[PDB]
């Protein structure tokens, strides 16, 4: 429906949604190659 | 801030133990337990349910320090209009009192005024401030060194 | 039947869902401003401002209740899953006395493994202060599965709640007459609810509870004792547990109800196996207040013409010095649904608040009195949660009195008269609260000024004068010489905080008497001074919020105004918000000072260790007696001494509780920046700032703003309030964790 | 007392008399606006300064401005 | 001079104080088209009477606020209240309404007051009128 | 049966009658009190609320002084009522020098300033008194 | 030290039988509405009583009834 | 309160006087003087 299309466009709902990319992006990165202090 | 670190930085220098402040200024739990919370020992116990050392005085003033800066808390948080109301009802109180009423004021009691609440917030607050961190650096130097 | 509903007033469509603020006719619009944002988060359910009719906004409370239940559904069934599938409780049934309760586990990911620490029994988790096992034990659960067909009904039930709630609202809405039957609400309420949920209670006690507990306590397995089921479908075990059973239901009907007295029993006082409450005592007592719920019921007149009627009764009881006595007040709680919060907020609060009082002193779960870390935590936490119902009380009462006052309807009433003499209540009340803040903690600074000038003969002590509480020592003597004397049907007293033997399971005190001495006197009458400034906080924000003599006209400014300007000497701070917003600082100081009290009375003179001969080892040995009476004693033998398990969590599987000790101390001092400046300063520093995004053409469409006056008080005290809670949390688990 | 002034860039919209709780302000007749009338502040010695009459004033900068002053008992507001 | 029975008042502890017969009080008196219930501004509601009404206060503030809830809540409005301050001596000084028109609409004979020729902007600067006890806004 | 009303029939005064402010027997013993008797001239009265204000003032301090478990007990509760009676002489002094400025209204005798002084001196003397009065009553074996 | 009860017998019966009684007696001089709602069939058997009103006299002689019965119990007869 | 320097007696009459005496009789000057009625 054209109503859920946009509640789902608004700003919190895409600014939670962004964060949980980029959070569960720096944590598998952080499982599979844990402990990155520099460029080796 | 800057206090904080000369006086931890210094306390390593004299005691010769300049390692733990070197290991543990790096975070700032290190600061809040190695520095403050141990270096209170001897001034909060300057006056016992045992008995009294010469850091009494220093530990009274540390608390005086802590309760002058609390107090400043209400002219920084708490405005004028509840204080006005209030001295409105204490008003009322006053002369509505029988042998009381024969005692008037000349000046009509108000609350502080914005600026002048401001004002005297600030002051406790700094006198506050200023008596506490006196009274610790001095005791626990005394104690330490003294 | 009174039912009277209308059919589908509200379709159900999701447009309104892509316009957001459309309950708001100023926010409908559209968004100029940053503030538009914060308006839109913060008139959303005050759903009396959106519309004046009331039918409607019946409905929506209505609904919004049910979507609360819901939410609290959706709560219990995730702690039932998490206690079934990421929990030891299986494991500490059968140990209940060596393995520590734990029902969370965490991911390693970047170390946090840590904190999944050895709980006992070869399980890593985080230990749990709920003590939700021990209530668990208590209703019989032996198995997993059983909380996991639990937990799927808790789903399930919120499922309902939200259905409920879109179909009593969006499709059949209640009619306003059917809001207003308070009669029938309260019968059913009474007998319909609380009656039969006791009755429900107690018939599952007696068949469920009962027999496993009885079998546990004995040494049997888990695993070895019956399913719940099997005692009902072979009474054969009932009865060989409890012989009256064999007697079957006929002495009920007969009035034969001794007989029933090996499983309905009077004892009081504690389980020595468990250490909580005799279940035979609990069945008794919820079967009786069953029996005297549904009593209370079918008292007021709803259908029949046989029962009393509210109005009548309130306008029955009038006298000399109150004029027209409780007249008008049926229509005050029958068409303003804010007075209505205002008493239920009061009265909640203050139950949560005895819940607190009463959970300690007779401890009613197996094994949670020696669990010190479980009784901390559930004390504070539903005291706190009292302490914010009562300023919720305050808040919304003045709410009322600001919108749904109206004088016409109130002429020569309590109300008026209460308005009337509202400023030698306020007077007297100042001055109540001046004498006690002076006295007492004057008692503390004379104690403290004695103890550091070298003279312990002149302080108030116990050695030095007494100030004993002479009263309090009698209850006590009272209460403990009840069993026998003034009921003599009862074996043991209420509690042994009274007094009585000391109660000990698995070498840790559960229970022994609390004596007052003259600390006791000066801390609670320091509870008696921080109690009656806040009600005097509270209460002239309720009484002032109409007018005073300052700005007569309050009222049309609105509930939740900053200030009525810099005239008249300066006029901030005087809506009734305000006086909530002050009134909360106050409930926070009264409760942490009551929290600091129960812990350090209850870690210095009650828990414990016992040794094989009796005598009695406590956590902090016997400090509190000589020490709380100074506020140095105060800030060292219990903040510097207490503070060393939480500043030292690092490393091990505390550090978390560390770690986020720290960050109460942080947020708490980021509330300074709100609480102590304005908004016309962070207004010019944002004009700079636009100044600079706009010199790259990068300046939002959305004009920023500093945060409103209202606004940042409210976010000051959020934030403090936060900070301080957080901080005490952590300090708590840490010590109450590491005390054994 | 306080004082309060009004320039010349009133549009005579009268909000600020309206809002005036201590009646204080007036409407005189005048020429410079299209209304033909611009705000007046005869009785200033009972104003209190709440600054009702600048929150009301819709121009760019206020055309009304209250600059408080000295402080009487009707400036303060006192009922005793 | 002031005439006109007073509103039946139960009476309370918000009304008047030592001010009224040391400085001044206030007096409000209107005419009530019926004996009905209206809202004190010092705490209470109190019912008044048909005919001429007549209540004292202690504040001019608190005398525009009863005539602005008698002009705002009350189907019959009451647009004819008359606001006097009352000296000790015995000097009763008409104060509101000033000419009989209400402020908020304009009447031909009023004396503009307070009013500057020039806009908030062109104010003169402080460090040209310094040393002298005048302000910008004064000038 | 309405027992509190108006103060006075006057409903719009910051008061309103009650059985503790405007009843006969409170009226009728507040009346009778040193400070609002009738016929009484200032330094009479002074006389008479300072006696009864110094003989109570001995309480405190001998009960509860730094001296209370020795022989100088009685003497420094007596020297402790006498202090404070001097500093309460001295504030009422101050007090009637402020408030009595110029003008003399001879309405009240105590509300005038050559009556404050009377009352003033009578209240020193009278504290003096009933001070010492209660110090002998309370005392043993004296000279 | 149990409390005594009595087992089903005729005078516990006939106590039942008089306590009912007497709550009729009471209800029938108490009651404001008495005849309200569902009525019941051949009046005037029961005083003009509504089935509401008859109910709850009942329950209200039951109430007494239970109380004098344990009482009692607790004491000699 | 005792002490052993030169004319130790002089703390035993000089602290009164900056404690009660000098204190009050300043109080009493001020309170007349910010009080006298007139005169400027
Ligand atoms: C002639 C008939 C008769 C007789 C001889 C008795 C005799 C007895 N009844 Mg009894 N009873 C009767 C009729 C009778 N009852 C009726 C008609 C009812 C129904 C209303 C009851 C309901 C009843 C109850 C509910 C209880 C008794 C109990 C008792 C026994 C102890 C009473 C006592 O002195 O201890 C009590 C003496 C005291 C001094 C204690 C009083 C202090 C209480 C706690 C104050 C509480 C205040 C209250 C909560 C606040 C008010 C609420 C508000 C609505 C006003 C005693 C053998 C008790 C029992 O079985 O004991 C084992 C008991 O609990 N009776
Ligand atoms: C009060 C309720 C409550 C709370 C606080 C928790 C808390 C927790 N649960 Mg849990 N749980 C609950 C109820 C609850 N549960 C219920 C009712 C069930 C039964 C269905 C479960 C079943 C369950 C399982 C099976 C597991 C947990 C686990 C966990 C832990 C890891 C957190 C997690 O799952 O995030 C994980 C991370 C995410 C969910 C992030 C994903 C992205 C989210 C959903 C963003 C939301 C928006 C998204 C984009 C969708 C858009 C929606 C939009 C249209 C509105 C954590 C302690 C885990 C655990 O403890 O393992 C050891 C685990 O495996 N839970
Ligand atoms: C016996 C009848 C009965 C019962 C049990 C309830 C129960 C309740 N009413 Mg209620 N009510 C009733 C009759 C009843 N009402 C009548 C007759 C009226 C009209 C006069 C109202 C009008 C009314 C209003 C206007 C409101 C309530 C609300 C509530 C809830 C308050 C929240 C609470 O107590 O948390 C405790 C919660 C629980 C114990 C969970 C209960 C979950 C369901 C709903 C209970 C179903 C029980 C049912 C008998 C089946 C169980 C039997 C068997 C399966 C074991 C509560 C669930 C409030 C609300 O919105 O809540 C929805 C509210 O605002 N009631
Ligand atoms: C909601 C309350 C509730 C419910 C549903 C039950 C249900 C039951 N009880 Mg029970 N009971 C209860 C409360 C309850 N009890 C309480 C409060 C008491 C104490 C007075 C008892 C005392 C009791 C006895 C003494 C016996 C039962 C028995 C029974 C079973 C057969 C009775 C029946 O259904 O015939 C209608 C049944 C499972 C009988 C049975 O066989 O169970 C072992 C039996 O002998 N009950
Ligand atoms: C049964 C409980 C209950 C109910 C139904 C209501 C209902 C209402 N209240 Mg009320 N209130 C309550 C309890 C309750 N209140 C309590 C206990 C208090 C004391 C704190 C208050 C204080 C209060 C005030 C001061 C005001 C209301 C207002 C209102 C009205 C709606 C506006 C509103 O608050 O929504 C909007 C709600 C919010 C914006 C809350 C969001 C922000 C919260 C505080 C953050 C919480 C953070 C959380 C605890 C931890 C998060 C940590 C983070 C790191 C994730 C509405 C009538 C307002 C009104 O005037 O209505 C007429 C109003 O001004 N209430
Ligand atoms: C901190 C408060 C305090 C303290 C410690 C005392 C202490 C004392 N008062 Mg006291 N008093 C107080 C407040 C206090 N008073 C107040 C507020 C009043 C009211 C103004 C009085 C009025 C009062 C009277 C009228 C008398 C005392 C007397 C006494 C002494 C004997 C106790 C007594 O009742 O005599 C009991 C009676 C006798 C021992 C017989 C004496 C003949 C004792 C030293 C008595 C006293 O000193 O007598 C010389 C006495 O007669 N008091
Ligand atoms: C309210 C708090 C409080 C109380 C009750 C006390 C009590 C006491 N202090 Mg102390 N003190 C306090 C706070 C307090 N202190 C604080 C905050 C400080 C500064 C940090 C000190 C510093 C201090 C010193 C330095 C000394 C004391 C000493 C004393 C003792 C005797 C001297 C005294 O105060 O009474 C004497 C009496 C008065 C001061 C006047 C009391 C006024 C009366 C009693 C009011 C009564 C009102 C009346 C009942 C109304 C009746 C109405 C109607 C019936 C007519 C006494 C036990 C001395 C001592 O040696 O202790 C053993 C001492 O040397 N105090
Ligand atoms: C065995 C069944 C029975 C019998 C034989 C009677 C017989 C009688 N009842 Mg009765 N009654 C009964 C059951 C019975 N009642 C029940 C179940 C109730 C409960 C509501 C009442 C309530 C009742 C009342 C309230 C009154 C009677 C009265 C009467 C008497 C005159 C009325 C009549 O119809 O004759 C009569 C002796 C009346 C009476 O005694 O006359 C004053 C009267 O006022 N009865
Ligand atoms: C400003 C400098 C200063 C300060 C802070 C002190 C402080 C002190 N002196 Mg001291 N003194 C000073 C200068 C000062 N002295 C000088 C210059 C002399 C030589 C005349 C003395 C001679 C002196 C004696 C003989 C004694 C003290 C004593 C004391 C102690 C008791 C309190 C007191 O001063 O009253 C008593 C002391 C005086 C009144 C001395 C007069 C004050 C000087 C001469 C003038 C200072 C004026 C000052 C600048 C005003 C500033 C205004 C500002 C606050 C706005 C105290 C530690 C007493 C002591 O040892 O007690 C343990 C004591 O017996 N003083
Ligand atoms: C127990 C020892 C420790 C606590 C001691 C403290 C007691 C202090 C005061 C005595 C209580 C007297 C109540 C009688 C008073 C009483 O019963 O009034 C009842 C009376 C109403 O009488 P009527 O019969 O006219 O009332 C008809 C009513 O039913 C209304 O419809 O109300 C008044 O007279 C006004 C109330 C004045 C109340 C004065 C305020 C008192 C505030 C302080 C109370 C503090 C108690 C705190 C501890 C609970």
């Amino acid at each position: 429906m054209d109503g859920l299309k946009s509640f789902l466009s608004t700003a919190p709902v895409m600014i939670m949604a962004l964060l949980t990319f980029t959070a569960g992006i720096l944590i598998e990165f952080n499982r599979f190659y844990p402990d990155l202090l520099f460029h080796p | 801030w800057l206090t904080f670190y000369w006086h931890w930085k210094h306390l390593g220098v004299w005691s010769g133990n300049v390692a733990q402040f070197n290991e543990n200024s790096t975070y700032l739990m290190g600061w809040f337990r190695d520095y403050l919370w141990a270096n209170s020992a001897q001034l909060i116990n300057g006056y016992n349910p045992y008995g009294v050392n010469n850091l009494s005085v220093w530990a009274w003033m540390f608390l005086f320090g802590h309760l002058v800066w609390a107090t400043g808390f209400m002219f920084l948080i708490s405005w004028r209009g509840y204080w006005q109301e209030l001295i409105e009802t204490i008003v009322w109180a006053h002369e509505r009192t029988p042998l009381a009423n024969l005692v008037r004021w000349k000046d009509k009691p108000v609350a502080l005024s914005i600026v002048q609440a401001r004002l005297v917030g600030l002051a406790h607050f700094t006198v506050g401030y200023v008596l506490t961190y006196a009274a610790f650096l001095i005791a626990s130097t005394a104690g330490k060194f003294g | 039947a009174k039912v009277s509903v209308d059919n589908n007033p509200v379709p159900t469509s999701f447009e309104k869902w892509g316009k957001p603020g459309h309950f708001d006719r100023t926010l409908a619009r559209g968004p100029k401003t940053t503030t538009w944002i914060w308006n839109l988060h913060a008139n959303a359910h005050d759903f009396d401002s959106q519309t004046s009719d009331l039918e409607d906004v019946s409905r929506k409370i209505f609904s919004a209740h049910f979507g609360h239940l819901a939410v609290v559904f959706v709560w219990l069934s995730g702690m039932y899953f998490h206690g079934a599938k990421f929990s030891n409780y299986e494991g500490w049934l059968a140990d209940p006395t060596h393995i520590k309760p734990s029902a969370q586990v965490v991911w390693p990911i970047v170390g946090q493994g840590i904190l999944n620490g050895d709980v006992g029994g070869g399980f890593h988790g985080i230990q749990i202060t709920s003590g939700l096992f021990y209530l668990w034990r208590a209703s019989g659960f032996t198995d997993s599965y059983q909380l996991y067909c639990t937990a799927i009904g808790g789903l399930v039930m919120a499922a309902l709640m939200l259905f409920a709630g879109w179909f009593h609202y969006h499709v059949k809405a209640p009619k306003l007459e059917w809001f207003q039957n308070v009669e029938s609400m309260m019968n059913h309420h009474l007998a319909g609810l609380l009656g039969l949920g006791s009755l429900g209670w107690a018939g599952h006690q007696i068949h469920v509870s009962m027999p496993i507990n009885k079998l546990l306590d004995a040494g049997v397995a888990p695993k070895d004792i019956p399913l719940p089921h099997e005692f009902i479908l072979e009474p054969s075990k009932m009865a060989e547990l409890y012989p009256s059973f064999a007697q079957g239901l006929t002495p009920f009907f007969t009035l034969n109800w001794g007989v029933y007295s090996d499983f309905l029993t009077f004892k009081g006082g504690l389980n020595p196996v468990t250490g909580g409450l005799w279940l035979s005592d609990t069945a008794h007592h919820h079967l009786a207040i069953a029996v005297l719920f549904i009593i209370a019921g079918h008292m007021y007149r709803t259908n029949w013409g046989i029962g009393h009627s509210m109005k009548e009764i309130l306008e029955a009881h009038k006298g000399p010095f109150t004029g027209e006595g409780h007249k008008g007040l049926y229509e005050i709680l029958t068409t303003s649904w804010h007075a209505q919060l205002a008493i239920n907020l009061a009265l909640l609060g203050s139950l949560t608040i005895i819940v607190a009082q009463h959970m300690y002193a007779m401890p009613p779960y197996p094994y949670q009195a020696i669990d010190y870390a479980t009784q901390l935590s559930l004390f504070t936490h539903h005291m706190w949660i009292g302490g914010f119902l009562i300023v919720g009380a305050g808040a919304h009462g003045a709410i009322f009195m600001v919108r749904d006052y109206d004088p016409a309807k109130n002429v020569n009433n309590l109300l008026d008269r209460m308005l009337r003499h509202r400023d030698a209540i306020i007077s007297h009340l100042n001055w109540v609260c001046i004498f006690l803040g002076f006295h007492s903690f004057g008692l503390y600074i004379h104690n403290d000024t004695m103890r550091a000038l070298g003279r312990p003969q002149d302080m108030f002590s116990d050695t030095a004068i007494q100030l004993q509480p002479i009263f309090a020592q009698w209850v006590q003597h009272l209460h403990t010489l009840a069993p026998g004397a003034t009921a003599p049907n009862a074996l043991a007293t209420a509690s042994y905080a009274f007094g009585g033997e000391t109660i000990a399971v698995a070498g840790k005190v559960a229970m022994m008497p609390i004596t007052l001495g003259t600390a006791d006197f000066m801390v609670h009458h320091i509870h008696a001074f921080t109690i009656h400034v806040t009600a005097l906080i509270l209460l002239k924000g309720v009484l002032y919020a109409r007018s005073s003599r300052l700005v007569p006209d309050k009222a049309n400014l609105g509930f939740r105004f900053p200030c009525d300007g810099p005239g008249r000497g300066g006029t901030c701070q005087v809506s009734g918000w305000d006086h909530v917003f002050l009134g909360l600082f106050w409930m926070y100081n009264s409760l942490s000072i009551v929290i600091f009290h129960f812990s350090w009375k209850m870690q210095s003179d009650v828990w414990g260790t016992v040794s094989p001969d009796g005598s009695v080892t406590h956590v902090t040995l016997g400090n509190f007696a000589q020490s709380a009476i100074t506020i140095n004693g105060w800030l060292r033998d219990f903040l510097w001494a207490q503070a060393a398990n939480v500043i030292n969590s690092y490393g091990s599987a505390l550090s978390a509780y560390g770690i986020m000790f720290l960050a109460g101390h942080f947020v708490f001092a980021f509330s300074l920046m709100f609480l102590f400046s304005g908004r016309g300063y962070w207004q010019e520093l944002i004009e700079s700032i636009v100044w600079a995004h706009n010199k790259l053409n990068v300046a939002p469409a959305i004009q920023p703003r500093a945060l409103s006056i209202i606004q940042g008080r409210a976010v000051g005290v959020a934030h403090y309030l936060l900070g301080g809670i957080v901080t005490t949390w952590a300090f708590f688990l840490a010590r109450s964790l590491s005390i054994g | 007392s306080h004082s309060v002034k009004i320039y010349d860039t009133c549009i005579g919209c009268t909000q600020c008399v309206r809002a005036c709780p201590l009646d204080v302000l007036e409407m005189v007749p005048w020429d410079g606006c299209k209304a033909a009338q611009i705000a007046s502040s005869p009785r200033t010695e009972d104003c209190v300064g709440c600054k009702r009459c600048e929150t009301a004033c819709p121009t760019d900068f206020l055309s009304i401005r209250v600059y408080l002053g000295a402080e009487t008992t009707r400036s303060m507001g006192l009922a005793y | 001079e002031l005439s006109g029975q007073p509103p039946k008042f139960g009476g309370s502890t918000g009304g008047l104080l030592s001010k009224a017969n040391r400085e001044e009080k206030y007096a409000i008196t209107w005419t009530s088209a019926s004996e009905q219930v209206f809202e004190m501004p010092t705490g209470g509601a109190a019912i008044m009477n048909e005919g001429e009404n007549l209540l004292y206060l202690a504040r001019k503030e608190q005398c525009l606020a009863l005539g602005t809830q008698l002009r705002t809540k009350f189907k019959p409005k009451i647009q004819d209240y008359k606001i006097y301050r009352v000296y000790p001596s015995g000097e009763v000084q008409y104060l509101h309404p000033a000419d009989g028109v209400f402020p908020e609409k304009v009447n031909e004979g009023r004396e503009a007051q307070g009013t500057k020729t020039r806009r908030i902007g062109q104010n003169p600067e402080p460090v040209t009128i310094k040393f002298s006890g005048k302000a910008p806004y004064e000038v | 049966n309405q027992v509190v009303q108006a103060y006075n029939g006057d409903p719009f005064v910051g008061h309103l009658s009650t059985p503790i402010s405007d009843s006969a027997f409170t009226r009728t013993f507040i009346g009778n009190l040193p400070a609002y008797r009738k016929g009484l001239s200032p330094i009479l009265r002074g006389l008479e609320v300072g006696m009864a204000h110094g003989y109570f003032l001995i309480g405190p301090w001998t009960l509860l002084g730094p001296l209370r478990d020795s022989e100088y007990q009685y003497i420094g509760g007596l020297i402790g009522a006498l202090a404070l009676i001097l500093v309460a002489t001295a504030a009422l002094s101050s007090y009637g020098l402020v408030t009595f400025q110029g003008e003399q209204g001879s309405g009240d005798t105590l509300q005038t300033a050559d009556g404050w002084s009377q009352f003033a001196a009578g209240f020193f003397v009278g504290g003096m008194g009933g001070a010492f009065v209660a110090y002998f009553l309370l005392e043993n074996l004296s000279v | 030290a149990v409390p005594a009860t009595l087992s089903w017998s005729p005078k516990v019966a006939g106590v039942m039988i008089a306590c009912n009684i007497l709550a009729i007696a009471f209800g029938k001089l108490t009651i404001k509405q008495q005849n309200v709602g569902t009525p019941m069939p051949s009046s005037n058997f029961f005083g003009g009583f509504g089935l509401g009103a008859v109910l709850g006299t009942a329950s209200f002689g039951h109430i007494l009834g239970a109380g004098v019965i344990l009482g009692l119990a607790n004491m000699g007869v | 309160m005792d002490g052993s320097y030169a004319a130790s007696y002089l703390p035993w009459i000089l602290i009164p006087m900056v404690g009660w005496l000098f204190p009050a009789v300043t109080m009493g000057l001020l309170f007349i003087h910010i009080e006298s009625e007139g005169e400027g």
